[PDB]
């Protein structure tokens, strides 16, 4: 009733509005046919919400969607006569016990991460749930989840979970969040065959088998990981985006094999040859920063990119660089580059890394107007070209790779006085117009 | 992962405006705001808001910066006017939020350099 809506607003002193389709920051009502509410949203109403409301809150038996989200409460026993319920929000809470979510026969939502829960068997009667996030807690067993049935989206990351055994009586799902665990065996994970997105990030996992049963996932996340061979991913090729970020890898051949991915962070990993990345015309990003690679020849036929960080890396040769035309980003600082000739064609970059190498000329990126970050420290130059004055950015001497900035740093700058070339931009023109005359 | 755009050389009394632009993959923002570091001394916040309406002061530059955010494009804004030189720092963003089903408080971006 709007009397008792008018009487929550009163008592909480918070303008509650007629809204639509609730949402976890929604911070009013909704209405019905004959003006019944139904759905409620409390978004950060204080930590006395809970034993406060649910007199109104029991007065009126035609709600069925709660958001108490973000609201730092730490007792949630109030929240047991209110069984019409479908969906509850309730996010970033200090709640440790769940035993009142007992009695709501019915719900379907169930957001819960942000909290401090260990036990989650209360909700072992909440039959026809549907989504689950439980993300950030300090949960360590997962038993009570084995008779939820008809979960697809459920999220248990962040959290002391070792044995996932149970969700395996889970086959309805379609994305799984399991990261930020202590997780070794992912071995119930082969009956799934709905699944979309694996989050299986930092963990204990070395042995990726029994993934090749999967076939619809487009998003997988495995980083932070002891892994060392990929050949289980070459069958799949519907990843969207694959990251395999820090790992022990020496061979990427299976991931040739691939051609609809897009984004692939491939980063500190013993990887020596990128030869396998000459078929994915569509990458957009790569990152293949800290590896032991050499040539990046194989590279000239992904005309597509747009961002590449090849830091840290044992290239000395630039030139096999030139056909990409499509670039913004470029990082490949700590290397052995000398010229910087072949990317005066690369007018579309925004962000250069070219830091810790022997470069000793600057002059060739001169026509690359479209440069908002540079970065040059920790190499061997010894003459300011004309051109590094000409860029939209100022100038410092700092050790900080900062974007929109000309850095320096250790540099044998003998024509252009160090403390001249720290002054600024206009103080190295002021000193190069000077020399000119 | 959160992208900042600005930073740079000001004189006194100057002003800036910093961007950060949160990518798709971070879903749920409540809390999003702005982080310093100075040469020699500790992280400390500058400001803080939520998705509710909620500003969040360091004390230190209350009234001097302001916070402003679209949750539409989940982007802030830090409009600093009048800086004072103990500013020569390098500012970071702070968020709250899911990746891959995955929620942390503290996602940090890169940070940019402002000079005084």
């Amino acid at each position: 009733d709007l009397d008792v809506i008018r009487q929550i607003e009163q008592e909480l002193g918070m303008q509650l509005e007629p809204v639509d389709k609730l949402k976890w920051y929604s911070k009013g009502y909704k209405l019905d046919k004959d003006q019944r509410v139904t759905a409620i949203g409390l978004y950060d109403c204080g930590s006395d919400t809970l034993d406060r409301i649910i007199q109104p809150l029991e007065s009126l038996k035609s709600l069925s969607e709660l958001s108490l989200s973000s609201n730092q409460i730490t007792d949630i026993s109030p929240l047991a006569s209110l069984n019409s319920l479908s969906m509850l929000w309730l996010d970033r809470n200090q709640i440790t016990d769940i035993a009142p979510l007992a009695s709501l026969n019915s719900l379907s939502m169930l957001w819960l991460f942000g909290n401090k829960i260990s036990d989650i068997a209360p909700l072992e009667s909440l039959k026809s749930l549907t989504e689950l996030q439980l993300s950030s807690n300090q949960i360590t067993d997962i038993a009570p989840l084995a008779s939820l049935k008809s979960l697809t989206e459920l999220s248990l990351s962040g959290n002391n979970i070792s044995d996932i055994a149970p969700l395996e009586s889970l086959k309805s799902l379609t994305e799984l969040s399991l990261s930020s665990n202590q997780i070794t065996d992912i071995a119930p994970l082969a009956s799934l065959k709905s699944l979309t997105e694996l989050s299986l990030s930092s963990n204990q996992i070395s042995d990726i088998a029994p993934l090749e049963s999967l076939k619809s996932l487009t998003e997988l996340q495995l980083s932070r990981n002891q892994i060392s061979d990929i050949a289980p991913l070459e069958s799949l090729k519907s990843l969207t985006e694959l990251q395999l970020s820090s790992n022990q890898i020496t061979d990427i051949a299976p991931l040739a094999s691939l051609k609809s991915l897009t984004e692939l962070q491939l980063s500190r990993n013993q990887i020596s040859d990128i030869a396998p990345l000459e078929s994915l015309n569509s990458l957009s990003k790569l990152w293949l920063n800290g590896n032991q690679i050499t040539d990046i020849a194989p590279l000239a036929s992904l005309n597509s990119l747009t961002e590449l960080e090849l830091s840290s890396n044992q290239i000395t040769d630039i030139a096999p660089l030139a056909s990409l035309k499509s670039l913004s980003t470029l990082w490949l600082s700590s290397n052995q580059i000398s010229d910087i000739a072949p990317l005066a064609s690369l007018e579309s970059l925004s962000e250069l890394s070219l830091s810790s190498n022997q470069i000793s000329d600057i002059s060739p990126l001169a026509s690359l107007n479209s440069l908002t970050g540079f970065d040059v420290r920790r190499n061997p130059i010894k003459r300011l070209p004309e051109t590094i004055t000409g860029f939209d950015m100022e100038i410092l001497w700092n050790d900080f790779s900062s974007s929109g900035f000309i850095t320096f740093f250790d540099n044998p700058l003998e024509s252009p006085p160090p403390e001249i070339v720290k002054q600024g931009k206009e103080a190295v023109r002021q000193y190069f117009q000077s020399i000119e005359e | 992962q959160l992208q900042e755009s600005g930073g740079g050389l000001v004189q006194p009394g100057g002003s800036l405006r910093l961007s950060c632009a949160a990518s798709g993959k971070l879903l749920s923002i409540n809390v999003m705001g702005w982080y310093r570091q100075a040469p020699g001394k500790q992280r400390e916040l500058v400001a803080s808001i939520t998705t509710g309406g909620r500003i969040n002061y360091a004390d230190s530059v209350k009234g001097r910066f302001t916070i402003t955010r679209d949750n539409a494009k989940n982007t802030v804004y830090l409009q600093m006017d009048s800086l004072k030189p103990e500013d020569t720092a390098v500012y970071y963003c702070n968020a709250d939020g899911i990746i891959a089903g995955l929620y942390q408080n503290d996602h940090w971006g890169q940070g940019t350099q402002v000079t005084v």
